[PDB]
């Protein structure tokens, strides 16, 4: 089908092109980094059967910005306004444009610092197609009359 | 043994498989007339006939319904169709097939859409007679 | 700016209200003789320049009569008896014409005429047709005809000079019907030849004359295109179908070159408007029952895909709708599928007692 | 292949693009008459004609609907309009266009507002005939 | 450019500003008659006239509505009023004004109250003709 | 479009004109300050598509007052009543007046002190306009008749 | 050719009675009934008719805005002198092709309604009449 | 009015149109009217088809 | 030409009603000519819509918004454009007669 790794790599590629700061996926990197760094992960996936063969899938994607010097809070709003442009309507992966139904962001206090959380939801239909087996030709077909 | 689920529903319309489908429904209403018999409080009824009704709901993947009837309706000639519905649940005991014949549609939806909502199309219809296949 | 006050009254005839677009019926013929050098277009039979020789006059007479109607326009080029093959052709290139016949039909001229016809029909996108006796080239543009020692009017005519009468016969017929299996009364006598020979020749070679029932008539008059390709198909072999297609192509070329070149920028909306205009033109053609009603025109996906591949876009994966609306640039590519009606030629009927 | 979403909806009214639009809908109801045939319990129906209905919903950005019909209605002359709806989803296979012709509006909303609520205007209508473009 | 909000609504009734107001609404329904033309399946309609309807909702600050019509109604003489509604949103492009004339009220509410609920009064009405000012 | 930094700077400018106490955006300043100081940030942003080109955006803005001497609690109510006047109906940024749909404030106990939280919601429609490309004039337009 | 808008509407009709405009008119109707006699011809099954004369009838309906109908004929009926009137009806629908105007002459009324009122019911007056002559004006 | 406000030093580099139309002009009032004047017929063109 | 010069030049304004009156006068003259059996009475006179459209596009205004009926009623300045169609009779000169025995 449409593997999640492809979507994740596409998002990482976009963020790598646009922003100079490093992008990490695992927690040890964001702890070890000496400067502000992005964090990208898939939050939740909900699959619902709507057809005999197709499924309705909703994907929620979370992007976080963690400023380590912590004196660069205005840079957080700058990054938010820059981010808002890239993900207007849809993103393109394996040439299948996926509609973005909603955009939500919030600034909350985590631990002793303030971070930016940016989320959006994708919606698309994906289906499984089972393998087709080749059958032999039929010969010597007999019937019995029990009654 | 389990109640057969509606997920495993397949519908063939005029010999072409309808890949996109959400609900199918066929029903039969009998016409009864009240008759009062002298000396009896109970009111018995007489069977006079029946009428067939049903509807189909499907996602708006393609303009399937237009090609069938749109041109013919304006000209004044009404087309009649035949539909087959097969419901085969692997958990259930067996699969049943219904042949609903002489189908006439009640309406045609040229276009319908709303911002943020996936297209959905439904079409009621009426039928006269049926044939039954693959009893359970 | 400001001028004297004036009142003007105009009277004019009712408009003909016929577009007329490209010319439908027009004949070109080249013949070699000393006199009357240059083009001498013949409007009608009564006015023939006397300087023409007797044999050339008989050739004119053969080219005169049409099958159903008199030819609309006749263009005659006079070339010198010893004059070079090439110059006449080049001069005719400037003029527009529909049919070409060379009554001498010398074996030297056949190769150059065939090559020139192919060059216009392919390279320059000019739809023209030429009729020659023993040419074997089976291009749809080339019409080839063979019938020996035909005696018309108590005198013997060769195949080559009779090709002129054949070309006139073809040109006279209207587009609605076909020259297939029509009776001509001028030919009093023909060489004897069996039905099996006619079938063997028609199945592979040129169209020929046969005699059956009351009168001597054409036998399955078709252009000879024996090779078969997937794109051209079988329908290209019939003369009426290819003639109608050529008329359509020339007319649409005129319509395109009139307005939709250089005047406006090319966008997907402009392409849609162009498709709508062509669709209306095809509907008008249908109204006269020249073609089928339900012809469709859409953007050529294959040609645009090839062009985009040439540009280095590298569309290994890409959406179909995006390709159909991609940035082509200077050029616009279109593909049309139409169906051409054919006159009834074979009828089958079964009766139960 | 995906179901075409209603977000990518565009509407042209009398050759002018309607930038503000929320929903569009056109529909076709057939008129059927019950006919009972001797010897048959089934009740078959005859097609007698059709009627067209639809509605448009748009935000109250401007007084667009007034300029079209407000002056003409009071004078007693009814105007008839032509509308085109195009629905082009990048995910979907293609785009379809509908030409709905001879449109007559059922009502005119001079003014409507409520405290704390963005203005919203809807207008039902009826149409006679249609033409179809860019099949899917 | 933004959709005009309903918060910035002002209403003048008979030249006196109505400070307390919650909703205003004016509308026009056209009367159409079905006409069937021989040889056409489509059913076209003829415009025969229009009727005006609307309602006002306001808080029960004062007995404003009584003084206007209460005494006159019992005597048998019906009063007719003129109302003007102006909607001026600072965000929007401009402001529009509607003059609704020859207003007749459908009902009069003498008293209505409930424990723990602020007084609220609404009054439907009908109008004949209108004039338009300050187009957008 | 309408960058968030502009809105934030406009609010900071208003608060700087009206009140003498310092205004901070980052956490280190409010920890390091020796007196009462304001805190201003954007809480949440919700974007919803309502048109082909426009979006409906809701912005929630939080203003906090942290009295460090902690003996000046009446000053909290004074500041609340002063604040109520400035944000009555709408605020003006880049000359686009944004309606204020709701005003909410509350006094809660955070850590060992009492602070004032003041919130309001803005609502407006914002849209993206895509770039327009210039097309060449069309010439040499050919058609092929496959059938 | 035919379009629904072209059908004329009765809202646009207007009436002049005795040269004065009647604003409170509801409906106007005029008709001409031909008198025919059955004639049987020898050898023919089909029965044929002969046209011998015509008789005209009509009616007027109007709201009880004012006592207009009394002033015309109330005293003259008692006196024994029967008045005669001329009426003009013009129907002008903007969507229609054009207006038509027919003048009806020599009108004699059938009855006079002195008073007709019921509680909770709006007043109306209807008067039938018979006419003899007519002329055509501005017919489509 | 825009020119007059510019003369006063308001510096309306950015400002809403509706606010300009209702700004504080002061002593003066500025109005603009567009009208169309009917002209007597002077030139007539007529075409007839036989 | 004589009627137009004597009556309708410089004496009345250019409006839709005046155009209608001029059309009616021309039609009345054609009806007068009809009784002399010179021409047929089917002749009609109407505003030339194409000329008016050309005049407006020469002015440069945008006529997309206005309704098609409104364009005819639009102001045309000094110019006036009219369109008419007539049929001219003639005397019989060629006669074909066939009889069946």
């Amino acid at each position: 089908m449409l593997k999640y790794k492809e979507i994740l790599e596409t998002i990482i590629e976009i963020l790598k092109k646009n922003f100079t700061e490093s992008i990490f996926i695992d927690d040890e990197s964001v702890q070890g980094s000496e400067g502000s760094c992005f964090f990208v992960s898939i939050l939740s996936v909900i699959c619902t059967p709507v057809m005999l063969n197709t499924n309705n899938k909703d994907i929620v994607i979370s992007i976080k910005y963690l400023p380590k010097p912590q004196s660069k809070s205005i840079r957080m709003y700058e990054i938010s306004d820059e981010l808002n442009k890239l993900f207007n309507r849809n993103i393109k992966v394996t040439d299948r444009k996926l509609n973005i139904t909603k955009l939500e962001q919030s600034i909350k206090k985590e631990e002793s610092i303030y971070v930016l959380n940016f989320t959006f939801t994708l919606n698309y239909l994906d289906s499984v197609y089972e393998e087709d087996v080749v059958y032999e030709n039929m010969k010597e077909i007999n019937l019995n009359l029990g009654e | 043994r389990n109640v057969m689920s509606g997920t495993w529903g397949e519908l063939w319309l005029d010999g072409n498989k309808v890949a996109e489908v959400k609900k199918f429904q066929a029903k039969m209403e009998f016409t009864k007339e009240d008759i009062i018999i002298a000396g009896q409080m109970g009111t018995d009824t007489k069977y006079m006939g029946y009428k067939g009704k049903g509807s189909i709901t499907l996602y708006h993947v393609s303009s399937r319904m237009h090609k069938l009837i749109g041109e013919k309706i304006k000209r004044g000639s009404e087309p009649r169709f035949v539909a087959i519905s097969k419901l085969n649940d692997p958990d259930s005991y067996g699969a049943e097939r219904i042949a609903v014949k002489n189908i006439a549609f009640d309406d045609l939806t040229l276009a319908d859409w709303e911002v943020g909502v996936k297209g959905e199309i439904e079409a009621p219809f009426t039928f006269t007679e049926y044939d039954f296949l693959d009893i359970i | 700016a400001i001028g004297l006050p004036s009142i003007n009254i105009s009277f004019k005839e009712l408009a003909t209200t016929v577009k007329e677009r490209s010319a439908r019926g027009i004949i070109a013929m080249v013949l070699k003789d000393a006199k009357a050098l240059g083009l001498n277009e013949i409007h009608e039979k009564e006015d023939i320049p006397v300087d023409l020789s007797a044999e050339n006059k008989e050739y004119i007479n053969l080219a005169l009569m049409g099958n159903v109607n008199t030819p609309n326009k006749l263009l005659v080029y006079v070339i010198e008896g010893e004059a070079d093959i090439q110059t006449a052709l080049d001069f005719l290139e400037t003029k527009e014409f529909n049919y070409l016949c060379m009554p001498k039909a010398v074996e030297a001229d056949k190769t150059a005429i065939k090559n020139w016809i192919i060059k216009l029909r392919d390279i320059d996108k000019v739809k023209v047709k030429a009729v020659l006796g023993k040419v074997v080239g089976n291009h749809e543009g080339i019409i080839n005809f063979t019938t020996e020692d035909v005696l018309v009017g108590e005198k013997k005519y060769s195949v080559d000079e009779f090709t002129s009468r054949v070309a006139g016969l073809i040109a006279g017929t209207p587009l609605s019907q076909s020259v297939t299996y029509t009776k001509l009364s001028d030919v009093v006598d023909i060489p004897k030849m069996t039905k099996v020979d006619a079938e063997s020749r028609v199945n592979k070679g040129e169209l020929i004359l046969i005699k059956e029932a009351g009168a001597i008539r054409i036998a399955r008059g078709v252009n000879s295109l024996t090779e078969l390709t997937a794109e051209k198909g079988e329908m290209f072999q019939k003369i009426k179908i290819v003639d109608t297609l050529d008329i359509i192509h020339s007319d649409i070329r005129k319509v395109i070159i009139d307005d939709y070149i250089g005047k406006v920028t090319n966008s997907y909306d402009n392409k849609c408007l162009l498709i709508v205009a062509i669709k209306s033109y095809l509907e008008e053609l249908e109204k006269s029952a020249l073609i089928e009603s339900d012809s469709t025109v859409e953007i050529d996906f294959e040609a645009q895909k090839s062009y985009l591949k040439s540009k280095g876009v590298d569309l290994s994966y890409m959406t179909l709708q995006e390709i159909k609306e991609a940035n082509t640039g200077s050029k616009v590519f279109l593909k049309a599928k139409i169906k051409v009606l054919d006159a009834m030629e074979d009828i089958d009927l079964s009766i139960e007692i």
